[PDB]
């Protein structure tokens, strides 16, 4: 379960040996930062890395997770501002979540499902006067820059507080004024005590944008399994 | 000295070298002159200025050991050269002896001053409204047609009363339009302050390629030695 | 020996090891019963295209050299039936039983061994016998949009034309196997199958199938020439062959060029098109004769395909998918649409009336944008003239009948002006047997005076 | 005899064999594996076979997730296509791709005979062609389109025009009352509308005449191929061996050759045009070809495509009518008129339309219509940019119809009670060739602009208009 | 020396020389082989080298459409390139690629003189610089667009525009009375034209002072390249030597281009722009250098070409703009309007308008004429949307003077008459200049437009309207 890498081009790695890597594996190289396995050739493995991969050398060991994308889930991370690989961004001293869940799980399909007939309490007119949302419905919000779509989610979020439904935000290639402008409004209205939110800003590797929502729904639909209601909002899919 | 590989289009790859440096010349057996310009492993690559029909493979070749020179002098004008320093014209020599490199360093920011005296072609339109000073360098873009080579000729027609050195170019252009337009100018004279250079379509496209480089480094000596020169593109 | 093994197979593509004295061209064998035709001989392995269905052949296979390059059998054992792009029969009913087979990558024939288009061709709609003249030996293109009135241009050509000595032969290139049928019955109801021969190579059947469909058809009517005859060749559509070879050519890993199309499809239909000739006296004199049909997306006829096509062929017949829902039956556009024979191959009563009239209906389409006295009358005619070349479906009109209404038409003679044209047809084939059979017989136009009499006796009635 | 697994790229897999023991085209292989140590995991995979390249190796397409596949695991060939249950067991019962039951009900034991999916299309000995209408009650499809018992019918429409809509209308007006057996193929739909319409047949009683598997968005890239094949495998059974009228149903069948192309870079092909597999049309043939009538029976089969944009000269939604009987066309531009369906007047076509099937007061009125909304067509740049007082009188009095026509063209549909305070309505096909004669000669054409919107005879029309005033 | 042949993929054929000497470039060499048993095809071809590898591997060019080709075939080298016949046994008589006769009159004997095709082109000192006007009877051609002799002349077209209709017109004209030699080579177009004209010739009275080379679609590129330079190796010859005025009509240059195109993805180079070969410039400036009038003798060329997809912005028409010296351009749109020749007036461009060479009189009323067509082509775009009678009636004018002049710019041409069914006029230079000034000057604003479609003198204007 050793071997040595040989290429760092342009965040993207190769990697000899590693006989037994399945593939959807997290791997962490020897500077401490998570990889992940997406191709396997016939005498080399291909690996994208999550962080900072300006410290990684030609010869660095790399080494096995030993399971599939697993992200921390649980009561611990409400209050936390998190990075979708599992690590706290404002500090407040580690996690305590235990339980966990694979991001890249089977669906619920067919006998599992039922019809809408609850609304989703917005607060915002427009919208539940003319296009209502119901609990389990998937709404597109789509549309040009500087409009004002962040402004609707932030409203909707807030007004949740009375239907008793722990929610998600997830923020992607966005710019941390904004973000943190959110979370100071979150924090005075108080919504940060059981939303949970992730970000993954502009400064980031490209393979942080791209596994951000998943993250953002695994760490969501754990507490729907349980019998909670929840809602999850992304803030950018272009 | 190394033997060549592969021969195609005037593009050769050549295997030996070991101590050619980028830009450096070559020589065949057959005399035309090459430049390399790629520098891989085991083979070189080697762009011909002349004929290539000629040049078989395993040939040998040899390293001249110099970089581009082009030989530079007052007694030049009036005579019409290639881009490299070879008569066209015929009668006789270039007389010069001095040479100059191509790869002449720009000039640095405290080495210039601002401009404020003219160039003058003798068009009210040009001269006027979209003015042209003795240092700047001005874009002229178009299609085929519309009298491009009219401002070239009357910038170089009218600058008789005010000393310039002036060298046209014509690259890659038919050699009986440069003709034509040599003979035109002779009916005014302006041979006794211009230098022309031409590389006809029929040369290969390397000294094309090389042209305005020339261009430029035959009319830097006098600047260098105190003196006022003007640089036109045909193309 | 020559004798090979198989180590790469995929979409009917297959790689050989060994075979060394195949050709390019050559037929070579599997042990499943069915053929291959070899396109690539590189230094070690060699590029065979299947001409079957794919699922039998596994890595290992041996496969035998035949040593033969292309060929058709031909033969007047095949009129009325239908055959694959090989000669093996499609609707059943034993085996063809032919003896002779012809090389059909063979050379087309030279300088000196051809003539000018001389003898006229018609298919009985006074929109193309008239205004855009075919002649025997002709190349003519047909291309346009989908659905908007092409196949029944070849139907009803080869439903009039039962009256001569002449040898048809159809093909249905990359359409739905089934799509033939309302084809092949239509033709048996009005009797025009029983001396014509259709191939059809279906969706069904793999690609390769397609690049070989055209090339068959004009080898049956190759060998049906070389002899004193009159032959047609239809290809139904081309640009699905096109595509066929697209898509053979990339799997054989050869660099695309401007499209995914690739660069060699003009050599292609060069080697096609100039397959047909009208041979001199010296030769045997016939006539091969082609209606090849293009389909281009969006009817775009300035992409790659329409303007590659054009290049090869005599002419162009533009169908126009606007036109059609007006209510101008077929949307012939008299204004792009050129024919480069001309008036060589036409009979000559027709151009003491019309030998120019293209030009007069161009002039009116092109002073129609400015129009929305002199100018009145020209619009009164040429609204007339568009009005009278319409013609339906499966009801052609005689050559000898079109040049007695073009006289009335172009000699200066709105609402019911079809119907003029039926009933003046009666009043003709009711009186004037005196003009009709000397029409027949010299080819020329008879008296005016009596033509003029005949034409004012029906106008007063 | 057995496979082992040495490549592993996403949906492909390069399984590899030993001499002798190489699978054919279509063949279906099986790997299991238990937990040796807690590091690992636990899959039951199935794989289908695609290419051969050599070095005792074939390249295959997962059928379900390739999480965790540890490489030199163990490969079992099972050398036969894949089978699926088919017959009088399959009635009401649901199924997945590979054929397993997922309704939860129970099972299907294996003496219910199981058919081959791949099979070649029937010899031109055995085709039939005959011409008869199929009706539906729509005014906008049954004149300017009719439909052709065993036929083909094709839908094209963008990223929603109401495709679904027209599917289900269909099924709620043709397919309880036909007499055929029905199979209703969820190839790539949405999940909702699968377990929504599965109530929909079983609360009505319907279900005891229908069959459906369903390859729904959330399947990975092998599964989304071979719905469709494993829905008309079925219906194949239903035409030939009881002499049953078979209708079929199926969605997104575009998302067929998609999914080709999402497989196609990872098999090692060239790309073409656009990227798509240099294999569109000669797969599409080997998946159109056979949905055919015969001698013994008829299969009429319903079919919409995905059109990537507002688009039509992409190469994949081009190449469809090579193969479509009748054609029904969408676009947004329509759509957002406020008019339903908004189904175009001068590119949907059909084979019937000839006047020895219709009648010649059937011809005449459709080429009238057509005739008439092509100059309208025409006169768009002009009316646009200056207006409609511009042209003159025989032109203004033609724009005064041309509108009204469009407008007649709308219906309320029986799925759109829940969207409108009106049930769906029903107009036979002698009333819809009946209702444009009366616009044409002027009858009722002097209504207001909007009295033609959401009708359904020509005499609500006038009702409506009263209620207006 | 010998070779082996080891690899074949069509257009391109990979040979081994191991005899340690290797032929050089632009070499022909030669395959000759019998059958060894029934299944195989005797063959005979020659072959052109194109390229080098270091396994003593050549690359050549097939010139001939070939099927039967086998691995181990031996080639022989010839060490020369394509040598075509020149001198008095050319004249009368029409050639292929290798030199070989196409008609039947006869073998040509193997102590004739010939010439091999390539060459460097002349050089600065040598080239000519007077030139002179050269008048065909083309009303818009010898006016806007004079061919100056012993110059490049270009004939610009899209597909189906009536190149070919002038160019005949062109040949029957001027080389009927012109004592040079003349020089009619095809290299693209349909081989239906070419055996109908070799005909003509020999009727025509012409065929004892031209030759001919032809080859023409129905062979691969390697045929298609050489076919434009074989003629030019006859004119090379006779200009050099001999010293009499020469006629080069040279027609579809363009597929010299296209056909170098698709051999190029098999040598090796890879595609640039559209997808041309990188190859452009210097493949084409070899040959369009070689067709020059030189101090000894004056060579009068006329070309055609055919721009690939009807619009100019692309490479090869780019390419090849840089080295005419009048330029007549055909739009598709004149082709549709009905107003033959299809020539537009505002592109056409040449360098006889100078003072020095037309005179006064040719430059004042060509000027007024073009900047009038050039006026109307935005008033005629305005009036579609805005009226007919909203704009001013001094506006309305120009349109009004501006059909009649683009109308009068018809002409009823001799070789036509098959597509015209009429025998067509004459007009001198003279008579055209003194036209145009006369509809300028406003004798002809009464007669209708219609009159003046497809007429030559403006004599006859007058008869058409009388004949009204
Ligand atoms: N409903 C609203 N009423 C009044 N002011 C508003 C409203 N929504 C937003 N604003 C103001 O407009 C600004 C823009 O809103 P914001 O939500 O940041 O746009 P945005 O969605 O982030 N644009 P973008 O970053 O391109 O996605 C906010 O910071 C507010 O000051
Ligand atoms: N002021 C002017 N008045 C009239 N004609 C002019 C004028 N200036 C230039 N010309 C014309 O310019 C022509 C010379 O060709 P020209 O248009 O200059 O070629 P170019 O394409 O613009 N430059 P080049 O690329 O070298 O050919 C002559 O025929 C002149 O008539
Ligand atoms: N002269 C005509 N008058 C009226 N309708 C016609 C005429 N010719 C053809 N049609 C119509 O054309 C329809 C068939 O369409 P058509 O365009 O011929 O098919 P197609 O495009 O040739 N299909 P394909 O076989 O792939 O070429 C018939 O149903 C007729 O209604
Ligand atoms: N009669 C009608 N009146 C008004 N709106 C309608 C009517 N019929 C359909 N629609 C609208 O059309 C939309 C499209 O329907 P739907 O079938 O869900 O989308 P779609 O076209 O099937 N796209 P998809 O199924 O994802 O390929 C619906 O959401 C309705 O809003
Ligand atoms: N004066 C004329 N009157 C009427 N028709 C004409 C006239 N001149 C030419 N044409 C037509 O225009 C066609 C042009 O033929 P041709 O010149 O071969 O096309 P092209 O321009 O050469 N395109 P291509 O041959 O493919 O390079 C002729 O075949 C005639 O049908
Ligand atoms: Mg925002
Ligand atoms: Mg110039
Ligand atoms: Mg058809
Ligand atoms: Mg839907
Ligand atoms: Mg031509």
């Amino acid at each position: 379960d050793v071997g040595t890498v040989i290429q760092v081009g342009d965040g993207i790695a190769r990697a000899h040996g590693l006989d037994n890597v399945m593939s959807g594996e997290l791997v962490e190289f020897a500077n401490g930062v998570m990889g992940m396995a997406l191709n396997l050739e016939e005498n080399n493995v291909g690996i994208v890395i999550l962080g900072p991969y300006t410290g990684i050398k030609e010869g660095d060991e790399v080494r096995r997770t030993g399971r599939i994308m697993e992200v921390p889930v649980g009561e611990a991370l409400i209050g936390r501002v998190v990075n979708p690989l599992g690590q706290p961004v404002d500090g407040l001293g580690p996690v305590e979540t235990t339980e966990t869940r694979p991001i890249e799980s089977r669906a619920p399909g067919v006998m599992d499902r039922r019809s809408v007939h609850e609304p989703l309490q917005t607060g915002i007119k427009a919208i539940d006067a003319l296009v209502p949302i119901g609990r389990g419905q998937r709404e597109l919000i789509i549309g040009d820059r500087q409009t004002g779509k962040t402004s609707v989610a932030i409203d909707t979020i807030i007004n949740q507080k009375d239907q008793n439904m722990i929610s998600i935000y997830v923020a992607i290639g966005q710019k941390e004024s904004t973000v943190r402008t959110v979370v100071e409004t979150l924090r005075k209205h108080g919504a940060l005590d059981y939303t949970i939110v992730v970000t993954a800003s502009a400064s980031q590797p490209a393979p942080l944008l791209f596994l951000a929502p998943y993250a953002g729904v695994a760490m969501g639909e754990y507490f729907m399994y349980k019998g909670k209601h929840v809602l999850v909002v992304y803030d950018d899919l272009s | 000295v190394g033997t060549v590989i592969q021969v195609g289009d005037g593009i050769a790859r050549a295997h030996g070298l070991d101590n050619v440096m980028s830009g450096e010349l070559v020589e065949f057996a057959n005399g035309v002159m090459g430049m390399a310009l790629n520098l891989e492993e085991n083979n070189v690559g080697i762009v011909i200025l002349g004929p290539y029909t000629g040049i078989k493979e395993g040939d040998e070749v040899r390293r001249t050991g110099r970089i581009m020179e082009v030989p530079v002098g007052e007694a030049l004008i009036g005579r019409v050269v290639n881009p490299l320093g070879q008569p066209v014209d015929g009668l006789g020599p270039v007389e010069t002896t001095e040479t100059r490199p191509i790869e002449s360093r720009a000039p640095g920011v405290m080495d210039r001053r601002s401009v404020h005296e003219p160039l003058q072609t003798g068009i009210k339109a040009i001269d006027a409204l979209v003015p042209i000073g003795r240092g700047q360098r001005e874009l002229i873009i178009g299609d085929r047609q519309t009298g491009k080579t009219s401002v070239a000729i009357d910038t170089i027609i009218n600058q008789k009363d005010q000393n310039m050195i002036s060298i046209y170019v014509a690259i890659g252009q038919k050699e009986s339009t440069v003709r034509t337009v040599v003979e035109t100018l002779r009916k005014h004279g302006a041979l006794d302050y211009t230098i022309v250079v031409t590389a006809s379509a029929s040369q290969p496209a390397p000294l094309l390629f090389l042209a305005p480089y020339a261009g430029v480094a035959m009319g830097e000596y006098f600047m260098y030695k105190g003196k006022h020169v003007l640089v036109v593109y045909d193309d | 020996s020559d004798v090979g093994t198989v180590i790469q197979v995929g979409d009917g593509i297959a790689r050989a090891h060994g075979l060394d004295n195949v050709m390019s061209g050559e037929l070579v064998e599997f042990a499943n019963g069915v053929m291959g035709m070899a396109l690539n001989l590189e230094e070690n392995n060699v590029g065979i295209v299947i001409l079957g269905p794919y699922t039998g052949i596994k890595e290992g296979d041996e496969v035998r050299r035949t040593g033969r390059i292309m060929e058709v059998p031909v033969g007047e054992a095949l009129i009325g039936r239908v055959v694959n792009p090989l000669g093996q029969p499609v609707d059943g009913l034993g085996p063809v039983e032919t003896t002779e087979t012809r090389p059909i990558e063979s050379r087309a024939p030279g300088v000196m061994d051809r003539r000018s288009v001389h003898e006229p061709l018609q298919t009985g709609i006074k929109a193309i016998d008239a205004l855009v003249p075919i002649g025997r030996g002709q190349r003519e293109l047909i291309i346009g949009d989908r659905q908007t009135g092409k196949t029944s241009v070849a139907i009803d050509t080869i439903i009039n034309q039962k009256d001569q000595n002449m040898i048809s032969i159809y093909v249905a290139i990359g359409q739905k196997e089934s799509t033939v049928r309302t084809v092949v019955e239509t033709l048996r109801k009005h009797g025009a199958l029983d001396y014509t021969i259709v191939v059809t190579a279906s969706a069904s059947q793999p690609a390769p199938l397609l690049f070989l469909a055209p090339y068959a058809g004009v080898a049956m009517g190759e060998y049906f020439m070389y002899k004193g005859k009159h032959v047609l060749v239809v290809y139904d559509d081309l640009s699905k062959q096109a595509a066929a070879y697209r898509e053979l050519s990339l799997l054989l890993r050869r660099p695309p060029g401007r499209e995914a199309y690739p660069g060699d499809i003009f050599y292609l239909h060069s080697r096609l098109l100039e397959r047909a000739a009208k041979l001199s006296d010296a030769k045997g004199g016939g006539s091969l004769t082609a209606l090849p049909f293009v389909e281009t997306q969006a009817g775009d006829i300035s992409a790659y395909i329409p303007t590659n096509v054009i290049s090869i062929t005599d002419g162009q017949i533009f169908l126009q998918s606007d036109l059609f829902f007006s209510g101008v039956r077929p949307a012939i556009n008299a204004g792009l649409s050129v024919s480069r024979v001309g008036g060589a191959a036409q009979i000559k009563a027709m151009k003491k009336v019309a030998g120019t009239l293209r030009l007069d209906l161009a002039a009116y389409r092109e002073l129609e944008a400015f129009a929305q006295k002199a100018t009145q009358a020209k619009l009164a005619r040429g609204a007339r003239t568009v009005e009278v070349l319409k013609q339906d479906l499966h009801q052609p009109i005689p050559v000898e009948k079109q040049v007695l209404i073009i006289y009335a038409l172009t000699r200066g003679f709105v609402e019911d002006v079809r119907r003029f044209e039926k009933e003046f047809y009666l009043f003709l084939d009711q009186n004037g047997q005196h003009l009709l059979e000397h029409i027949r017989t010299t080819k020329d136009l008879p008296n005016e005076d009596d033509l003029n009499k005949a034409i004012e006796a029906f106008k007063k009635t | 005899t057995r496979g082992r697994v040495i490549q592993v790229m996403g949906p492909v897999v390069d399984v590899k064999f030993e001499n002798g023991h190489l699978p054919a085209i279509y063949n279906a292989l099986k790997i299991q594996h238990k937990a040796r140590n807690e590091n690992e995991v636990d899959i039951d995979l199935t794989l289908e076979v695609a290419l051969h390249l050599g070095d005792d190796t074939v390249r295959t397409i997962a059928m379900a997730s390739t999480d965790g596949l540890i490489r030199g695991m163990e490969v079992i060939d099972t050398g036969a296509p894949i089978s699926v249950p088919v017959g009088e067991v399959t009635l009401g019962r649901v199924f997945n791709v590979l054929g397993e039951p997922i309704d939860l009900e129970g099972d299907i034991p294996a003496d219910a005979r199981r058919d081959p999916i791949h099979r070649p299309a029937p010899k031109f000995e055995e085709l039939a062609t005959e011409v008869e209408i199929l009706e539906t009650g729509i005014k906008v499809v049954d004149l300017l389109a009719p439909y052709i018992k065993g036929g083909k019918i094709g839908l094209f429409g963008g990223a929603g025009v109401g495709k679904t809509v027209l599917i289900q209308e269909l099924i709620h007006n043709i397919a309880q009352e036909h007499g055929g057996i029905s199979v209703f193929a969820g190839v790539g739909d949405r999940t909702r509308e699968g377990n929504d319409l599965y109530h929909e047949m079983k609360d009505s009683g319907v279900i005891s005449k229908t069959a459906m598997v369903f390859g729904q968005m959330n399947e990975p890239p092998g599964a989304r191929m071979r719905v469709a094949l494993t829905g008309l495998t079925m219906a194949e059974y239903f035409r030939d061996e009881q002499g049953q009228d078979v209708l079929l149903f199926i969605d997104n069948i575009f998302r067929f050759t998609q999914a080709g192309s999402e497989v196609s870079a990872l098999l090692g092909r060239m790309p073409s045009a656009v990227g798509y597999q240099p294999t569109l049309a000669t797969e599409m043939g080997q998946l159109q070809e056979r949905i055919t009538s015969t001698a013994k029976g008829s299969i009429t089969s319903i079919q919409a495509i995905y059109v990537p944009a507002d688009d039509y000269t992409d190469p994949a939604p081009a190449t469809t009518f090579s193969h479509l009987d009748a054609t029904t066309n969408l676009e947004r531009k329509l759509a957002e008129m406020g008019i339903y369906p908004a189904v175009d007047p001068l590119a949907s076509t059909s084979r019937a339309l000839a006047p020895e099937i219709v009648g010649e007061e059937h011809y005449q009125v459709a080429r009238k219509v057509q005739q008439t909304l092509q100059r309208y067509k025409e006169l768009q740049d002009i009316i646009a940019i200056l207006g409609m007082d511009e042209l003159s009188d025989e032109d203004k009095l033609v724009v005064h119809r041309a509108r009204r026509i469009q407008f007649f063209l709308s219906q309320n549909f029986h799925v759109a009670e829940q969207f409108t305070g009106q049930p769906g309505s029903y107009v036979p096909v002698k009333e819809t060739v009946r209702g444009f004669k009366e616009i044409l000669e002027g009858k009722y054409d002097h209504l207001p602009e909007d009295a033609f919107r959401l009708v359904g005879r020509i005499e609500e029309v006038v009702e409506k208009a009263k209620a207006m005033g």
